[PDB]
């Protein structure tokens, strides 16, 4: 009724900040490994070279 | 009486590189249209 209550009150602040740290680490983490990814696609030049061979040119 | 001329010698063909308009169309197949000058001119030196 008394002691355990007391310390539990006692201890409330210091977890509710570690816990609000470790929620901002966690987006902090998400939006670190986003990267934009540029992809790359077979130049039309050399479809167009080929195009040319088969036409026997 | 001294040397003439040699009919052995030849002058070689003198190659121009092929010039092309200078629209979009050059630029998008700038690299294609390059490859063949270089090809035409290749051939022009040695023959076909």
């Amino acid at each position: 009724d008394i002691m355990v209550p007391s310390f539990v009150y006692n201890k409330l602040p210091v977890i509710h900040f570690l816990q609000e740290k470790r929620a901002e680490q966690k987006l902090r983490r998400v939006l670190d490994e986003t990267y934009t990814e540029w992809t790359e696609e077979l130049d039309q030049a050399h479809v167009t070279d080929a195009i040319t061979r088969s036409l026997n040119i | 009486r001294a040397d003439e001329v040699d009919y052995t010698n030849l002058p070689a063909p003198k190659p121009q590189k092929t010039v092309w308009d200078d629209n979009i169309e050059t630029e998008v197949l700038r690299k294609y249209l390059d490859g063949l000058s270089q090809y035409d001119m290749e051939e022009a030196k040695y023959g076909v």
